[PDB]
RNA sequence: CAUUGGUGAGCAGCGAAGGAUUUGGUGGAUUACUAGCUAAUAGCAAUCUAUUUCAAAGAAUUCAAACUUGGGGGAAUGCCUUGUUGAAUAUUCUUCAAGUGUAACCUCCUCUCAAAUCAGCGAUAUCAAACGUACCCCGUGAAACACCGGGGU
RNA sequence: GUCGACGUACUUCAUAGGAUCAUUUCUAUAGGAAUCGUCACUCUUUGACUCUUCAAAAGAGCCACUGAAUCCAACUUGGUUGAU
RNA sequence: UGACGGAGCCAGCGAGUCUAACCUUGGCCGAGAGGUCUUGGUAAAAACUCCGUCGGGGAACGAGGAAUUCCUAGUAAGCGCAAGUCAUCAGCUUGCGUUGAUUACGUCCCUGCCCUUUGUACACAC
């Protein structure tokens, strides 16, 4: 079959599964493109990892992420995760990982939150 | 308690030609076989002429 | 962590059960003792084993705080956590600070939006010894379970009559010294079971003359507690209330944590039964 | 190109053949005598035949009666004794302090038959000759055996006691 | 045991690699011989107990305060 | 039993940072609770992919 | 609609007198190359024998050694050690005992797993068919809105 | 009140006899069957060898030379008067 | 921080052959019991985004005094959904999700609460 790979997103109760392969250069979520995030507001959050490594390197993969779970902000914040984490695994096992390295690099530079998840987990006194 | 004892690093070799289902729940054909998931070409084309 | 809870939990399960078998082989190890010593009748079945009789000779070497509580006794300060149920009201806000108050070596968090399952992977995390969670009805509270955390047992208590500090006046502050302990009245298997479950929530070794005293009644089935301080006249002691009087009785106590629901039920009240009128710790 | 895990070849303990102990490599259901009933054997008719072994021969040198005339008194009708050969073979076997009941056992008006065995039991002879037949009475003085033919249903039983015989099974005492 | 990515193809066998094969006895004297090697013996407390050659490894380095240089505990020493 | 001493041998099986290749390693009762598969592995990768569990940021 | 499943029919594009897989055998490396043999300061390599024997040198644990034993209990016959009769100018064999002596011997443990598969019992279910209900049609019949049979939904 | 005694109640204590095996012959009994220098054939049992299934995991790795299969592309032959 | 409708889509805990009203008007059948039909009365995901239409109460009451109480991060607060666990709870209780902040995170100045005042625990320093 065709190359893939597939990384997985998680905010407070949502989950996201996304899918990298080669192909045209498309983005789905649900079905649906890019361009009808629900939000509205926060369908810059999700084009957030796009616009930070630049267009051109999305322009031959192609990603389609399933959200389950959460609500409206948890779920924009596990499609923005997926996305980035499906990028840059899909650099790092059948692209250069030097070009791995430089995208993670763009990513830790701006927000932890792109490439792992903080649990925000309970402390005691 | 089987669930909260689950060990997440457990191989049996059949977990190659055991699939499951996206939402998690494993999946079993119909048929059961383990040679009619689907047909060949020299299948069908003998299947139709009949 | 996850893996340890599960791996030391099942060390120790299988232990509970050895020991179960054993039992009888020590009953009967202590027929060997005597005989030897004082009293020649043998009895028939262990006079035939030659196994037992080679036995012996190892087992003449060997010879009660609880065995969940044994190796943390008195080696270590027991830091507790005081919870609300959910979406707590005003009252056992207040409440739940007097039960930390009366606590030596007690904190309060408050309880929203969080789960039972990631509290208890939170307080396994940082390492405390106990969790008091309390529920209510409509301002009083009814409801208040302690619940060990290194899969100890937890025990899920009934409290009717509260009345509290923050009701009265403005009495001062209490004194929060590590108290003395006053049990009176425990003779059951459940009574020593249920001492050893509460006695070790406060501080180890408290002062020869501390100036609080936490008494337990357990005058008619009620585990009845009150807080008072003292002194000592000339001719006698004088003593003064200080903090909630609570009539709390138990229902159930299980082996496991508050977090398993599903767990090995040491005792549970029975009320729909002949007998459950009749006497105490059934 | 090796395997993995190699080990060295020994001795399959639970296996092999070339030990002793590992070289180990229809329904029976005995139907019932057809002349026999319930508890009846019909087949039980004169004349009679009894199977003797030595407690019924010693016990009647003990009390005085000599056996054919006296099976005669409780019984009733008339009946012939024989011995098998493994019974006789063991009762002169007892030696020399019972000769005199050997010397009464062997005797023209005694009948005597052969026996297959590869042993002298008296207890398992006479057992598993009533088995196969049915057939025959049994004369015994002792309860390991008594209690044997006590169990097999249709098998008249005598012994001795007092200074005569008593039989068992048999409908017709008198 | 790790200094060579590639190992030489004339030190396998049919069965067995020949470096592997256990040639203490072909020694003339007692105490060598003598094999005392635990099976679990990875990183024990003697050599003797090991039954494999010693593996290299690094394990602590730290720099030097004064003089431009790094000190590493080896396998070799430091 | 046996094919745990073939997963041993072919070098997947660690004992918390490091790998373990002799098969005849005594695993003390506290060092029990660490014995994982290796990562970045083919061992590891089935098991996941039946799970459908495969978070590949991390190369599993 | 997705198929991130298989099997087949083609196209775009890649495209210098073919191209994909898959595999046996051999050779060279996989540590840094001073040549073969022998009785070796030399000879042979087409050989060392009708030249390879003599001489010289060469003897302490004065008559020394399991540093290599699964554990418990013994050890009759064994074996080891120490005491008990007879050959010779202080002495080889042999008479019999004692060993909290013994790697010869003789017993018990050194196996029965907090473990898995396999078989029986089978639930969650699932596929096909039958049967039952309702509504239509057809066959037999002279006929019975058929009591007789069949088909369809 | 921890026990004593008495009373009472419960539980427990002996089974015999025959046969076989176990001493590198002989378990002690003469009531029992086994002393041979192999030739072949048949039938099962077990193990090894080479592949292989549940089902993969891992390749003492690189390069060169010279061969064996399989599917295409092309050529030939047969083929609608009938190929698979 | 409004009203009116119209779209957009997001959850998690739940599932015992167990799940769940009352009163009344009649008709027919029945020996009754009752059955069948008839009729009327009484009680019983949100948020958010977006699209358009909109611009004082029938005496007490227009966001609540003094005085007090609680609270530090997935917290306060807001929103719905589910269950009713041998105690307690339906005038409610307990869980489970969505949204998710401000402000300290220092100090012993005040109010308290406790400890110490031979360093004895082995060096150096003090």
């Amino acid at each position: 079959a065709v190359p893939s790979v597939q990384t997985f997103g998680k905010k407070k109760s949502a989950t996201a599964v996304a899918h990298v392969k080669a192909g045209k250069g498309l983005i789905k979520v649900n079905g649906s493109p890019i361009t009808l995030v629900e939000p509205e507001i926060l369908r810059f959050k999700v084009y957030e990892p796009l616009l930070l490594v630049g267009l051109d390197k999305f322009s031959n993969i192609d990603i389609r992420v399933r959200v389950t779970g959460g609500g409206h902000v948890s779920q924009v914040y596990a499609i923005r995760q997926a996305i980035a984490k499906g990028l840059v695994a899909y650099h790092q096992k059948y692209v250069d990982e030097q070009s791995k390295n430089e995208l993670k690099k763009a990513f830790t530079s701006y927000d932890r939150t792109l490439l792992i998840a903080d649990s925000r987990r309970p402390e005691p006194k | 308690e089987k669930a909260k004892e689950r060990n997440p690093d457990e191989y049996y070799h059949a977990m190659h030609s055991r699939k499951t289902d996206a939402k998690g729940l494993l999946i079993s054909s119909r048929h059961g076989d383990e040679e009619d998931e689907s047909l060949s070409m020299d299948q069908v084309k003998l299947l139709k002429t009949q | 962590m996850l893996r340890r809870q599960a791996r030391e939990r099942r060390e120790y399960l299988y232990r509970k059960a050895q020991e179960l078998q054993d039992s009888q082989l020590q009953q009967k190890r202590q027929i060997i003792k005597q005989a030897l010593a004082q009293g020649k009748p043998l009895p028939k079945e262990l006079a035939e084993d030659e196994s037992l009789q080679k036995d012996f000779r190892y087992d003449q070497s060997l010879k009660q705080v609880d065995d969940e509580y044994a190796a943390t006794s008195g080696i270590m300060d027991p830091r507790i956590i005081v919870t609300t149920s959910r979406d707590p009201s005003t009252r056992l806000s207040q409440f739940a600070k007097e039960i930390k108050l009366l606590f030596p070596n007690a904190v309060r968090l408050n309880r929203g939006n969080y789960v039972m399952p990631n509290l208890v992977d939170a307080c396994k995390k940082s390492g405390t010894t106990d969790l008091v969670v309390l529920h209510e009805h409509r301002g009083v509270p009814t409801s208040l379970t302690i619940s060990h955390f290194p899969h100890g047992p937890t025990a899920q208590f009934s409290l009717h009559n509260v009345v509290m500090r923050h009701d009265i006046i403005n009495a001062g502050n209490q004194s929060e010294v590590n108290p003395h302990l006053i049990f009176d009245n425990f003779t059951t298997a459940l009574g020593k079971r249920v001492v050893c479950i509460l006695k070790h929530l406060f501080n180890a070794g408290p002062k020869k003359d501390s100036e609080r005293v936490i008494t337990f009644a357990n005058r008619g089935d009620f585990i009845s507690v009150r807080q008072h301080v003292y002194v000592r006249t000339r001719e006698g002691v004088e003593i003064a209330e200080v903090g909630p009087r609570f009539e709390m009785r138990l229902f159930e106590l299980r082996l496991g944590t508050l977090e398993n629901k599903d767990a090995d039920v040491e005792w549970q009240l029975r009320r729909f039964i002949r007998t459950a009128n009749k006497k105490d710790y059934l | 190109t090796r395997k993995f895990g190699l080990v060295k070849r020994t001795l399959n303990t639970k296996k092999d053949q070339r030990l002793k102990k590992n070289q180990e490599n229809t329904r029976n259901i005995p139907q019932v005598s057809s002349a026999l009933f319930f508890q009846y054997n019909q087949a039980i008719k004169p004349p009679y035949q009894v199977l003797i072994d030595t407690n019924f021969i010693n016990f009647s040198i003990q009390k005085k009666v000599d056996i054919v005339r006296g099976m005669m008194d409780c019984l009733l009708a008339k009946c012939n004794p024989l011995i098998t050969d493994c019974v006789m073979a063991e009762l002169e076997k007892l030696g020399p302090k019972y000769r005199i009941a050997l010397k009464l056992a062997r005797d023209p008006r005694i009948k005597r038959l052969s026996c297959s065995h590869k042993g002298t039991y008296a207890d398992d002879c006479l057992v598993h000759r009533v088995l196969q037949h049915k057939c025959y009475i049994v004369a015994t003085n002792d309860a390991g055996l008594k209690q044997r033919i006590r169990k097999i249903p249709g098998i008249p039983l005598m012994s001795v006691g007092g200074h005569a015989y008593v039989i068992e099974k048999l409908p017709d005492v008198f | 045991n790790g200094t060579l990515e590639f190992l030489n193809s004339k030190k396998m066998t049919e069965a067995g690699s020949l470096d592997l094969i256990d040639d203490a006895g072909e020694n003339s004297d007692l105490e060598d011989r003598i094999d005392n090697s635990l099976p679990g013996s990875q990183r024990g407390g003697d050599l003797s107990t090991r039954k494999m050659r010693p593996e290299v490894r690094v394990t602590s380095v730290q720099f030097s305060p004064t003089a431009n240089a790094f000190a590493a505990a080896s396998t070799e020493g430091l | 039993i046996q094919d745990a001493v073939k997963f041993i041998e072919q070098g997947h099986v660690r004992v918390g940072p490091n790998l373990i290749n002799d098969p005849a390693y005594l695993v003390t009762r506290n060092m029990e609770d660490y014995v994982t598969w290796v990562d970045n592995s083919k061992i590891k990768k089935t098991l996941l992919r039946y799970r459908n569990q495969i978070d590949d940021f991390d190369f599993s």
